[PDB]
Order: C-alpha cells, then sequence, then structure tokens
C-alpha cells in the first residue's frame, strides 16, 4: 500500500544503474572507429547506433522512473511531521520469525546436500593420477 | 617553392640580426637624451626613430609564427588523414574515395543528431 | 612523425619570447615604483635579461631540432578537397576528422576518471577462450601455447626471451592457479608421462610464483576477461630483464621485483 | 574579388596589352565593343555587363551570370585564365556562351543536370602534376563535357577535334560514337552549336 | 549574497542532475564550428561536471539513507515487511536454483546409465 521503503531502494537501484550505464555508453563510444572501414563495410557502426539508441531509451525511463519516485516520497509524507535530524545518534513479528526459522532450516538442508554433493563431485581429484 | 621549415630556418639570424640592431638603435636615443637632458651639445647624430624596427621585429616575428602554424596544420591534417584513410591514391578507385568520404560524413551527422535528441529527451 | 609536439613547443617558444620582449619594454616605461631604499629594480631587470637569453637558447635549440618535412605534402590524400569546388560541398571531411578526435579524446578522458565508480554493489561457451588466446598471440617476444589435456579447464603455457617459461592452467575466463619455472626446470613437455603439473621449482622462483598469484588475486576484475588476461600477461612482461632494483642496489637479495603498478622496485619492501 | 582582381592584371600584363589607369581597370575590350566598370555592391564583385550589338541580347546576362559564377570563393585563380582564354574567334566563344547560357539557366543526363565547366580532373591522363590546369591551347582544345550522375557515377572530359568529339571505354567510346554518328552533317560553322548541342542532348 | 551564509534558493535535487548531465555534453554535440587546436582544455571542464554530478548524487543518495533511517525508526513495520519479501524471494530463488540442478543431475546421470554395455 505504501512500500516506501522499496521504494527508496529501487530509487537507489535506479540511480547506481544510471551511473553504471552512462560508464558502459561512455566505454563503448570509446572505441569509435572510423564509419567507412577499410574491411567492414557496413557491419559495426549498425549494431552501435543500435546499441546507443538502446542506451538512450534505458536512460531516459531511468529519468522518468527516477522523477516518479521522488515525486511519490515527496508527496506521501505520512508519518514524524517534523522528522528531527537530531534523532539519529544513540548515546506481529510472529509470522517473520517463523519464516526466517523456516528459512534457516532449508538453509541447513540445502547445507549438507552441498556438503554430500561436495564429496560426490571431487572424484578426479583422488584419481587422477592414473585417470587415462 | 620555398618549404616552411627551411625558410624559418633561414629566417633565425635575421630575427635575430634585428633584435640586435633594435637594441643597439635603442641604446643610442637613450645616450643620444642622456647627453641633451643634463650633459652639452654632443650627441648630435640623427639615428632611426626606434619605432621602425620595432614594428619590422614584430613583423618577422609574426610571419615566422604564422609559417610555424601553416606547416604544424599541414602536417596534423596530413597525420590524421593517414591514421583515419586507407591508401587509396590511383588499392580504391577515387569515386570508392568519395563514396567512404560522404558515408563518413554522413555517420558524423547521424551521431550528432543522436546526441541532439539525446540532450533534447534529457530536457 | 610526432613532431607535432617539437613544432606546438617552439609556438609556444616564440610566443613566450613575443610576451617576454613586449613585457620588458612595457615595464622600462617607468621606473622604480617606491623604492625607498636602493635601485634593486637591477635585479628584476637582469632578471628579464637572462630571460631574453633563456628566450634566445630556447629558440636556437629549436632551429637544432625539427630537421626539415618530407616531401610532397598532405600526402596525396587530400587531393579530394584540393579538387575543384564541383566535386566538393570538403571542409566537411576535415570537420568530421576534428569532431571524431575531439569526441574521441573526450570519452577517453572521461572513462579514466570515471574509474572511481559509485556502484555501492553490483546485483539486481568453448569459443571465447580460443578467441582471446590468438588475440594474444600477436604481440611479439612472448610465445604461448595450449594443449588442455585435463579436460574442460584450460591449461597454457607462455615463453620469454630465457627459457624461464610460465605454467598457467586456469578456467575459461579468468586467470587463475599458475605456476612458474625457469630454463627448462619443469620439462612440462612428457614430464613422467605428461605434460605434468608438479608444483614445484629449486627454491628460487618460489617468490616469483607467489608474487604472480598474489597479481593474480589482484587484477581480478569483475568483468572483461580479455582486459584482465592482457594486465596479466603485461605484469609478466615487467620481468624480460630482472637486472635494475630500484630503492636499493642489485644486490639486495637474491632478487627485486614486485611491479603491481607497472614499475619495478626492490622487493621485500612494500 | 581584390585578390582575383590582382591576378587579372598581373597576367593581363604579362602577356597582353592593357588599358591606361582609370577608375576601375577596363581591360575587357573585345573586337565588338566593351564598357564594363560599374561595380554596385563593392564586396560581390566589380564587373558588369560589357556590350550588346550582337548575341555571341541574352549573351549580356549570360556572361554575367558566368563572370558570378567564376568569382564565387577564392578556389582557385586558374579560373581566371580560363575565363580569359574564352576568347576563340571562330566560333569558340558562340559554343562557350552557348554553354553557359544551358548552365546558367538549368532548363528541363536525360534532360536532367549534366553541366560541369571546372577543370583539374582527377581521373585525368597521368603526365604531371598540374599546377594549374584551365585549358589546351591545341588543335583540340580540352574541357569538361558533362557532369554525368545517376538518381556508378563520374565526369567525363572530350576535346572536339575542330579541323567533332571523336574520342572505363565501355563509358566513352559507345557515347561519343553516338554524338559523332548523330552530328555527322557537319558539312561554316561546325564546332560551333552542331557539336555543342549534340553533346547536349544525344549524349543519353 | 556571495560572502552571506544563508543559501537563498530553491527547486534543486532534480532538474540539478539532468543539467549537470547535458552540460559538458552540449558542449560536444554543437552545430558550431570547431578550432582544430585544443589539448587539456576540454578536460577541466569535463572534470569539473563529472566531480559536481557525482557530489549531488552523493548527496542525494545521503539524504536517501537519511529518510530511510528515519522512516525505520519510525514505521519499523514497513522495513520488517521489506525483509520479509526479500527472505521470499530469496527462498524461492534457492528453491528454483536447487530443482534446476538437481533436473541437470537426472538428466545427466540418466543418459550417461549403460554407458559400458559389456
Amino acid at each position: 500500500e505504501v512500500n516506501t521503503a522499496s521504494l527508496c531502494r529501487i530509487g537507489q537501484e535506479t540511480v547506481q544503474d544510471i551511473v553504471y550505464r552512462t560508464m558502459e555508453i561512455f566505454q563503448l563510444l570509446r572505441n569509435m572507429q572510423l564509419p567507412n572501414g577499410v574491411t567492414y563495410h557496413t557491419g559495426t557502426y549498425q549494431d552501435r547506433l543500435t546499441k546507443l539508441q538502446d542506451n538512450l531509451r534505458q536512460l531516459s525511463v531511468l529519468f522518468r522512473k527516477l522523477r516518479l519516485v521522488y515525486d511519490k516520497c515527496n508527496e506521501n509524507c505520512g508519518g514524524m511531521d517534523p522528522i528531527p535530524v537530531e534523532q539519529l545518534i544513540p548515546y506481529e513479528r510472529r509470522e517473520i520469525a517463523e519464516v526466517n526459522k523456516k528459512l534457516k532450516q532449508k538453509n541447513q538442508q540445502l547445507k549438507q546436500i552441498m556438503d554430500q554433493l561436495r564429496n560426490l563431485i571431487w572424484d578426479i581429484n583422488a584419481m587422477l593420477a592414473m585417470r587415462n | 617553392d620555398f618549404d616552411p621549415v627551411q625558410r624559418y630556418k633561414m629566417l633565425i639570424p635575421q630575427l635575430k640580426e634585428s633584435l640586435q640592431t633594435l637594441m643597439k638603435v635603442a641604446a643610442q636615443n637613450l645616450i643620444q637624451n642622456t647627453n641633451i637632458d643634463n650633459g652639452q651639445k654632443s650627441s648630435d647624430g640623427p639615428i632611426q626613430r626606434f619605432d621602425k624596427c620595432l614594428e619590422e621585429f614584430y613583423a618577422l616575428c609574426d610571419q615566422l609564427e604564422l609559417c610555424l602554424r601553416l606547416a604544424h596544420e599541414c602536417l596534423s591534417q596530413s597525420c590524421d588523414s593517414a591514421k583515419h584513410s586507407p591508401t587509396l591514391v590511383p588499392s580504391l578507385p577515387y569515386p570508392q574515395y568519395l563514396a567512404v568520404i560522404k558515408a563518413q560524413i554522413s555517420c558524423a551527422k547521424d551521431i550528432h543528431t543522436a546526441l541532439l535528441d539525446c540532450a533534447n529527451k534529457v530536457t | 612523425s610526432v613532431n607535432l609536439e617539437a613544432f606546438s613547443q617552439a609556438i609556444s617558444a616564440i610566443q613566450a619570447l613575443r610576451s617576454s620582449v613586449s613585457r620588458v619594454f612595457d615595464c622600462l616605461k617607468d621606473g622604480m615604483r617606491n623604492k625607498e631604499t636602493l635601485e634593486g629594480r637591477e635585479k628584476a631587470f637582469i632578471a628579464h635579461f637572462q630571460d631574453n637569453l633563456h628566450s634566445v637558447n630556447r629558440d636556437l635549440n629549436e632551429l637544432e631540432r625539427l630537421s626539415n618535412l618530407v616531401g610532397k605534402p598532405s600526402e596525396n590524400h587530400p587531393l579530394h578537397n584540393s579538387g575543384l569546388l564541383s566535386l566538393d560541398p570538403y571542409s566537411q571531411l576535415l570537420q568530421a576528422y576534428k569532431w571524431s578526435n575531439k569526441l574521441q579524446y573526450h570519452a577517453g578522458l572521461a572513462s579514466g576518471l570515471l574509474n572511481q565508480q559509485s556502484l555501492k554493489r553490483s546485483a539486481n561457451p568453448q569459443y571465447v577462450d580460443d578467441v582471446i588466446s590468438r588475440i594474444d598471440r600477436m604481440f611479439p617476444e612472448m610465445s604461448i601455447h595450449l594443449s588442455r589435456p585435463n579436460g574442460t579447464s584450460a591449461m597454457l603455457l607462455v615463453t620469454l626471451g630465457k627459457v624461464l617459461k610460465v605454467i598457467v592452467v586456469m578456467r575459461s575466463l579468468f586467470i587463475d592457479r599458475t605456476i612458474v619455472k625457469g630454463y627448462n626446470e619443469n620439462v612440462y613437455t612428457e614430464d613422467g608421462k605428461l605434460d605434468i603439473w608438479s608444483k614445484s621449482n629449486y627454491q628460487v622462483f618460489q617468490k616469483v610464483t607467489d608474487h604472480a598469484t598474489t597479481a593474480l588475486l589482484h587484477y581480478q576484475l569483475p568483468q572483461m576477461p580479455d582486459v584482465v588476461v592482457r594486465s596479466f600477461m603485461t605484469w609478466l612482461r615487467s620481468y624480460i630483464k630482472l637486472f635494475q632494483a630500484p630503492c636499493q642496489r642489485c644486490g639486495k637479495f637474491l632478487q627485486d621485483g614486485l611491479p603491481p603498478t607497472w614499475r619495478d622496485f626492490r622487493t621485500l619492501e612494500a | 574579388s581584390v585578390i582575383m582582381r590582382r591576378h587579372l592584371q598581373r597576367i593581363i600584363q604579362q602577356e597582353t596589352l592593357q588599358l591606361i589607369n582609370s577608375n576601375e581597370p577596363g581591360v575587357i575590350m573585345f573586337k565588338t565593343d566593351a564598357l564594363k566598370c560599374r561595380v554596385a555592391l563593392s564586396p560581390k564583385t566589380n564587373q558588369t555587363l560589357q556590350l550588346k550589338v550582337t548575341p555571341e541580347d541574352e549573351l549580356q546576362v549570360l556572361e554575367k551570370f558566368f563572370e558570378t559564377r567564376v568569382a564565387g570563393p577564392p578556389f582557385k585563380a586558374n579560373t581566371l585564365i580560363a575565363f580569359t582564354k574564352l576568347l576563340g574567334a571562330p566560333t569558340h566563344i558562340l559554343r562557350d556562351c552557348v554553354h553557359i547560357m544551358k548552365l546558367e539557366l538549368f532548363p528541363d543526363q536525360l534532360k536532367w543536370n549534366v553541366q560541369f565547366c571546372l577543370t583539374i580532373p582527377p581521373s585525368a591522363p597521368p603526365i604531371a602534376p598540374p599546377g594549374t590546369p584551365a585549358v589546351v591551347l591545341k588543335s583540340k582544345m580540352l574541357f569538361f563535357l558533362q557532369l554525368t550522375q545517376k538518381t556508378v557515377s563520374i565526369i567525363v572530359p572530350i576535346i572536339y577535334d575542330m579541323a567533332t568529339q571523336q574520342a572505363n571505354s565501355s563509358v566513352a567510346a559507345p557515347m561519343m560514337v553516338s554524338n559523332i554518328l548523330k552530328r555527322f552533317a557537319e558539312m561554316r560553322q561546325g564546332e560551333c552549336t552542331i557539336f555543342a548541342a549534340v553533346r547536349d542532348l544525344m549524349a543519353n | 549574497a556571495a560572502p552571506g551564509a544563508p543559501r537563498p534558493s530553491s527547486s534543486t535535487l532534480v532538474d540539478e542532475l539532468e543539467s549537470s548531465f547535458e552540460a559538458c555534453f552540449a558542449s560536444l554535440v554543437s552545430q558550431d564550428y570547431v578550432n582544430g587546436t585544443d589539448q587539456e582544455e576540454i578536460r577541466t571542464g569535463v572534470d569539473q561536471c563529472i566531480q559536481k554530478f557525482l557530489d549531488i548524487a552523493r548527496q542525494t543518495e545521503c539524504f536517501f539513507l537519511q529518510k530511510r533511517l528515519q522512516l525505520s525508526v519510525q514505521k519499523p513495520e514497513q522495513v520488517i515487511k521489506e525483509d520479509v519479501s526479500e527472505l521470499r524471494n530469496e527462498l524461492q530463488r534457492k528453491d528454483a536454483l536447487v530443482q534446476k540442478h538437481l533436473t541437470k543431475l537426472r538428466h545427466w546421470q540418466q543418459v550417461l546409465e549403460d554407458i559400458n554395455v559389456q
């Protein structure tokens, strides 16, 4: 209904991905060789501009989503209207605990399976001395 | 039919001697006024007004700078052409060269248009 | 053809000479502003005089260099531009050339300075190996080979000027599990029965092996394995001499080398 | 314009005779009559219509447009020498006049834009690196015929031996043979407008 | 208000990003004459534009972390639900990977059943 925490996480992921996309497109257009290649007639630059436009659309929709989530965050001002900045320096959850215990049991089971898989998977280290 | 670099080489002594003569006539005018203002009627020798010499020095400096800039532009153009174009001076015909040039120009224009559209979408 | 740098230097030199003589002549228009103690302006005068000497010396030194230019200027390449206006719309060509060069330089500088990234995290094929090996093998004085008798994993070796070959057996993309030897001491062609590993040396190249292992755990980029192996082989190539030893004398120990930053120096000191 | 006027006075003093100093240097004094010393727009050019007594009339406007097109940017001073060389008495000036008139109006190869009055082609026969190729003062004066271009495409020069353009080979020999067979009734101004119109129309 | 401490301005954190981004690239894409001689000139400007960009980015990120911390200490139920959803997604992905590995191993061992015909 609110998902403000997930909204902030998505916004952070989006701005990080925007920076990543900037770096990637710089690395991409870095080796922009002569379009009129001696050997290559029309091969490279086509896919180059294709990926260029793709990354452009990507960063455009990224900016759009950023603006949208920022507007959503700044509009839904519910809870702690004062919001004391000086309140960040120190001097039911039953279902959560049940899900955590179930996940831990599944993790231990998977770990036992992986432990068995270790011995079942080495399988060559002991007998590579005479393997062919 | 004179090459730029050899002209600059052969012209360096000219700038040197002109600067020397400039300093000489400057010293002449200085000692002249220095004997005139406080000494006696001794310095009676009309030398150069020191304007022509300075103007000539500046003009030679400017001409040398122009020649050097022209040589630099020419060599930079030759270098970039060699680095971003194969050897085709009739294994490719001249029309192929012109076509390649036009295609590269069109690709550059397309890149420019794409960047302009990106800037527009940004705003 | 790197004379462009020297010519730009000469340009700067003549510009500085003009500027200096102009400033010298302008400063002689007036005497000491307010000395009140002495005539120490002679110091600044002698400084300007020496600056003139510096300018003359630089002009002479640049006259000595820049021997001559080659005949047939422009090398017949812009003859199209030299052509009549019929075919030339020609300046567009030079414009696009300059634009491309500027964009290339800009992208390079941007990528270089963008090395300090801000990505807090990174989350939500037996054909590239041969291609990478072929690409790396085009490099000179460093011959490589591969047999891969173990299986899917990659097994390869490299050679240098001496017989100090290196045995590097790694996975598909990234280099790991390497070892070093020297002067056929490994004999990993048909050692015993085949291209054996034996993970050993005569207690001298152990340091080199440790350095290479550390480097493998240092150049481990998250992606782009080609760049990874290129950095690896460049790091390896830095041992072709093993003669100099900065930050010390070349007698400190058995050997001296640890260049992870593209510069070697006396080992056991970092 | 000023450097072209400098080159013009240089070349007119070099070989032939010129006129005494006046408001504007008039050395365009042709056979019949010539008076062009008015420059309304000095930045544009200093040239006008000399005189009209007979075609070779529209010839005045044709020469005006030809001078305007030959001034243009300072691409080459050889263009000036070429235009000066355009003085053939045996109906040679009439051919260039008609060619310029056809080019200046752009009417309806194959009824399309086919006109190339330039010089110094890159595909010229290799004999020596050219310094200023303008015209060939011989029996068969060399000149770019037309700039053939589709909608391959290249231009081709022609030297009609008026004593009549009897010229890989697939692009040159058939067209020249057809243009020769077309105007095969040249029996006195042979290579004045018959060959010109033949190369204009029947070359496509 | 150059030496003054207060900052009399507003309307930032949104337009600033696009402005800074397009700033040092409009210099590149421009229908204007480009002098064919330049070195170590645009580099200062592009370092400045990337510096201010990453700086305002850091500012926005710090603001985001501050808001997230204040929200968590204000409404911990949201953070609890987020953690529950993340754990559910992780468990689903783990189960999917386990099933995929099991099916792969099954398919593998099944085809090499009687490799040795004997």
